[PDB]
Formats: structure tokens, C-alpha cells, sequence
């Protein structure tokens, strides 16, 4: 019935790009440049959070079956954003996605689109739909971040600060392969656990079981704290090397 | 774990011939070379598409991959043309091949359904429809030509080109013109956009009335003349039976030539009483009192309908061409 869209940590080490020689460090950079390309091109076009994440999820899934050495990332990123716009009922014309892509990529980067950039994106729509197996519907951690945080009763300012900082962590988790690892429900819970530590907030003090430390077990089921520590470590790695400000 | 669509090629199907003009592309009849099961292929051409893969087809796929029911048409897989990038080719949607549709069997004049044929048919149509409404989906094209029936006696809803989600929590606006004029309820004729799933119950009410008459109950060409024919039978809309009829945009504009009285049980007395009860509850102008899909399954005309103990209809095996 439904395909499985999640890989182990070992499965994420033998991607088609790893087989064709590309090193993990460079592939990690190719996914950041691609995710942030889709994000920016969608932001300048007025697209919202559920559309940008869907395109970025198509991007991460696409390069689980194809190699970066065979498909330019910025070309695939534009084709993912073009499809997500039609899937999420906020379609943007193919001409507008190109006119915005050239205003963000330099001559070398835009050289990936070739002579007819639009035609190079239309053709890639065929293989993109086949690579994702026509599985268009995708949920994202944003919707769960809101619902989970809405059932919290307590300090208004503290809870609001917890949400907006976790909101940025979800914007960053799209730069990694976390979506390829865990369900969005676990990602939304993890970013809250991470935000709660950096803010020194007692999230259990805002629920129905203030004595129960594992406050999250009332939102998602069977997720040990070690799994949360893994997601937090991968998100904080983006903040290493001063790549971003907390 | 082979639920991966789009990879299998179309040459695994032997095309027998075209069976109709589809929305995106022609519809073909073919048999599977690996299982010998007769199927139908909905072609989706991509070359020379202003926006690439049609968004109307993307909606149908997003919905069909969520509707698993005996009465809802099921999409087996999606197959592609022959490839080998930088090539042109279309996609094909695969469905189980139904033998007949409703609009054809009644026009054929060669068929006539008894009371047990209609009970089992409406039974399956309502159960599958209740499954869609519970999933917060609205079919918006229910008609005779969109009700497929195989020679086994199993009914299936046909194509969801105009289907959409429905926010049951808070009412939000939707698209007005959706259904063919013959099956369109009044609230849509008067310009309602925050309509409920009740627009399908009305179209299904005309299917039940059409099985006992072999001809559509309402046949008009313009929305105003359509409202004229509906009022002549169901009565004229007015706040006495519909407190919110005053709120509709075209209410005062599209006034019937007279203030008619409901004579439905008069013109449809040859129908059994239990069927007339369900027909009356399905053709009530006010959608707030129009029975839901679940309430039709609880009626006397369908509550004790046992599908297992049903005899197959006298359906012709000689499809009229090929
Ligand atoms: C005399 N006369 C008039 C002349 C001869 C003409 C003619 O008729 N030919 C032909 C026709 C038709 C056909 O067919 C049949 C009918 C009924 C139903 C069916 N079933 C079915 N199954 C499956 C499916 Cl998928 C389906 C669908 C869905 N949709 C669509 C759309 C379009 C098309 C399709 C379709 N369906 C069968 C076949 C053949």
C-alpha cells in the first residue's frame, strides 16, 4: 500500500552519490545549498511553510535514488519547488521560478540550467514524479509544533518563546536528512526538547503531569530520550563552525 | 514492498481499443500480460502542457491514494511510456475494468432493474459515499455516467476529477458550479459557496428517482429553467421550509413563475413506500434537513439489505461494440 520513506543511519551512508565517489562532507553541503535554494526561491515568490518543506522533502528523497553527479541540484531544487506548488494548491508559474532563480544564483550556479532553463525543468518533472512514486501528500513538523504547543497551559511569554525558537530549529532540520530519518511528529517533539534545554524551561511544569518528567509521552508514543538527543545533536551540528547564529 | 508506482512500463498492457474521451487523455481498455486481468488506462499526456503535469490530475491522485473502498473506483498503479532524460512520453492511470455504467444501461432500453436490483445498487452507492464524506471528501460530479457497474452486480463511483476536501470543523468557502445541471441541487443553483456534503445526497436522490423512471427527473439547459422544473415537483423555495433561503445571492433574482406546492409523493406513487420515504428525505430543498449519507443507510429501504444474499442482475454480457 504505502511506500516506506525512511532510512537507517547506515542507509544514509550509501546514497547513490556515495557510491559514485562523492564524499559525505560534500554531499552534506550539496543538500544545504539545495534546501536553502528552494527555501529562498519560495520565500521571494510568496510561498508559505507547508510548500517550501514539501519541495525540500522531494529534494532529499530524490537524491536517495539518484546521484548529484548525474543531476544538478539547483535544477532539481527548482523542479521540486515547482511540483510542491501544484501539490500544495499554491502553484507558481514556471517562468516565475526561473526569473527568481537567476536573481539568486551566480553565472556559475545558474549554468546548471543550460540554454533553455524552463525546458530543463519540465523534463525533470517526469523523473521526479517517478522517483517519488506519485506520493505527493506530505506532512511537516510545523503543524505538529503548533498543536503540541497549543495544549500547554502556563506562562504565556515562556511558551511563545519556546515555539518560535523551535520554529527556527525546524527551518534548520530541513537542511539535514532528518526528514529522511524520523516522522515529523518526532521532529516537532525533538525541537521542543532542544528549545526547552537552551531556554532552561520545565516543559512538564506546563502540562497535566507536572511530576512526570517525560512530558512528551503525551504527544508521541514510544520515543526514548536517546532518540531526541540524536535529533538535537544533528541540529546543533549546523550551528557548529559558526555556520549560523542560535 | 512493490507499491512503487510510475516505474512499470505500458508495454506490459495489450491495448484492445479506446473506450471513451477522458478528461486529460483518451481512456483505453487493455489486459495485463502478467495477470490477465482486464484493466482501463487513463492517459495523461505531458508534452505541450503549459504547466507540465496537469494539476487536475495531481488532485485526483492525492485523493485516490486515500480512498480504499469497495464502492470507490480503485487506482491499481501508474505506468509510463517507453523511455530512453530529454524524451517525451505520457503517464497512464490503471483502474480495474468495470463492465458497464449506469447512464448506458438505462439508455440501452435493454435493461430494467427490479426492486432488489435497486436496493443493492443504492446500498453500495451510499456506503461508499458515506466512506468519502467521513474522510471529509466531497464528490462534485455524481451522475449516471459516473456510476460504473460490472457484470457481477457490484457498483463503483467512477471518476473524482472534481473532488476536494471539506473542513468539517469550521465552514469555509468552496467552488460553486460543480455538478451537471440535471443533478445540481438548488443551493448550488442559487449561488451557495459554503455548501456541505449535502450536494451529493441531492445528486444521489436523482439517481434513485432515475432508476424507477429510466429518465432523468430534472432536464433543463439553463440554471433558471432548472430551478423551474425542480420547484414544480419539490415545491418552491421559501423561508417556510428553508430558513436560510433568503441568504442566497440569486434568491430574489431566480423566482419561479409560481409558488408551487410539494407534490412529490403524488407523481412518484408507483415507487414503493419505503423507497418514496428515502426519496422524499433526499429531495428536501433545505440542505440542513436533507438526510446525510449515514441516515440513508439507516432508512427502512436499506437497513436490512444483505448484499451477500443478493442475486446477480440480468446484465448483458455482449458489450455493444468491440
Ligand atoms: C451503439 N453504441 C452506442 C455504439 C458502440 C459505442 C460504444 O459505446 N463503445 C464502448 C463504449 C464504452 C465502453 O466502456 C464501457 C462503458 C460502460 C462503463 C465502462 N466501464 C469502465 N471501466 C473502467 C473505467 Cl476506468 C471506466 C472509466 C472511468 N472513467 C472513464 C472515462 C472515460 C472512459 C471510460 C472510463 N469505465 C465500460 C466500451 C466500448
Amino acid at each position: 500500500t504505502k511506500p516506506c520513506w525512511y532510512w537507517d543511519k547506515k542507509d544514509l551512508a550509501h546514497t547513490p552519490s556515495q557510491l559514485e565517489g562523492l564524499d559525505p562532507a560534500t554531499e552534506a553541503r550539496y543538500r544545504r545549498e539545495g534546501a536553502r535554494f528552494i527555501f529562498d526561491v519560495g520565500t521571494r515568490l510568496g510561498l508559505h511553510y507547508d510548500t517550501l518543506a514539501t519541495g525540500i522533502i522531494y529534494f532529499h528523497r530524490f537524491y536517495m535514488f539518484h546521484s548529484f553527479k548525474q543531476f544538478p541540484r539547483y535544477v532539481t531544487g527548482a523542479c521540486c519547488l515547482f511540483l510542491a506548488g501544484k501539490v500544495e494548491e499554491t502553484p507558481k508559474k514556471c517562468k516565475d521560478i526561473i526569473k527568481t532563480a537567476r536573481s539568486l544564483l551566480n553565472d556559475v550556479q545558474f549554468g546548471q540550467f543550460g540554454d533553455d532553463p524552463k525546458e530543463e525543468v519540465m523534463v525533470l518533472e517526469r523523473i521526479l514524479l517517478q522517483t517519488i512514486k506519485f506520493d505527493l501528500q506530505v506532512e511537516h513538523p510545523y503543524q505538529f509544533l503548533l498543536k503540541y504547543a497549543k495544549q500547554l497551559k502556563g506562562d504565556k511569554n515562556k511558551i511563545q518563546k519556546l515555539v518560535q525558537m523551535a520554529w527556527t530549529f525546524v527551518n534548520d532540520s530541513l537542511c539535514t536528512t532528518l526528514s529522511l530519518q524520523w516522522e515529523p511528529e518526532i521532529i516537532a517533539v525533538a525541537v521542543m526538547y532542544l528549545a526547552g534545554r537552551l531556554c532552561k524551561f520545565e516543559i512538564q511544569e506546563w502540562t497535566s503531569k507536572p511530576m512526570y518528567r517525560r512530558w512528551w509521552e503525551q504527544f508521541v508514543q514510544d520515543v526514548p530520550v536517546d532518540v531526541l538527543e540524536d535529533i538535537c545533536h544533528q541540529i546543533l551540528d549546523l550551528y557548529s563552525q559558526g555556520k549560523q547564529q542560535m | 514492498t512493490e507499491s512503487d508506482w510510475g516505474k512499470r512500463c505500458v508495454d506490459k498492457f495489450d491495448i484492445i481499443g479506446i473506450i471513451g474521451e477522458g478528461t486529460y487523455g483518451q481512456v483505453y481498455k487493455a489486459k495485463d500480460k502478467d495477470t490477465g486481468e482486464l484493466v482501463a488506462l487513463k492517459k495523461v499526456r505531458l508534452d505541450n502542457e503549459k504547466e507540465g503535469f496537469p494539476i487536475t490530475a495531481i488532485r485526483e491522485i492525492k485523493i485516490l491514494r486515500q480512498l480504499i473502498h469497495r464502492s470507490v473506483v480503485n487506482m491499481k498503479e501508474i505506468v509510463t511510456d517507453k523511455q530512453d532524460k530529454k524524451d517525451k512520453g505520457a503517464f497512464y492511470l490503471v483502474f480495474e475494468y468495470m463492465d458497464h455504467d449506469l447512464m448506458g444501461l438505462l439508455e440501452s432500453g435493454l435493461v430494467h432493474f427490479s426492486e432488489d436490483h435497486i436496493k443493492s445498487f443504492m446500498k453500495q452507492l451510499m456506503e461508499g459515499l458515506e466512506y468519502c464524506h467521513k474522510k471529509n471528501f466531497l464528490h462534485r460530479d455524481i451522475k449516471c455516467s459516473n456510476i460504473l457497474l460490472n457484470n457481477s452486480g457490484q457498483i463503483k463511483l467512477a471518476d473524482f476529477g472534481l473532488a476536494r476536501l471539506y473542513n468539517s470543523e469550521e465552514s469555509r468557502p468552496y467552488t460553486n458550479k460543480v455538478i451537471t445541471l440535471w443533478y445540481r441541487p438548488p443551493e448550488l443553483l442559487l449561488g451557495e459557496e459554503r455548501y456541505t456534503p449535502a450536494i451529493d445526497v441531492w445528486s444521489c436522490g436523482c439517481i434513485l428517482g432515475e432508476l424507477f423512471t429510466k429518465k432523468p427527473i430534472f432536464q433543463a439547459n439553463l440554471e433558471l429553467a432548472q430551478l423551474e422544473l425542480i420547484s414544480r415537483l419539490c415545491g418552491s423555495p421559501c423561508p417556510a421550509v428553508w430558513p436560510d433561503v433568503i441568504k442566497l445571492p440569486y434568491f430574489n433574482t431566480m423566482k419561479p413563475k409560481k409558488q408551487y406546492r410539494r407534490r412529490l409523493r403524488e407523481e412518484f406513487s408507483f415507487i414503493p413506500s419505503a423507497a418514496l420515504d428515502l426519496l422524499d428525505h433526499m429531495l428536501t430543498l433545505d440542505p440542513s434537513k436533507r438526510c446525510t449519507a449515514e441516515q440513508t443507510l439507516q432508512s427502512d429501504f436499506l437497513k436490512d439489505v444483505e448484499l451477500s444474499k443478493m442475486a446477480p442482475p440480468d446484465l448483458p454480457h455482449w458489450q455493444d461494440c468491440h
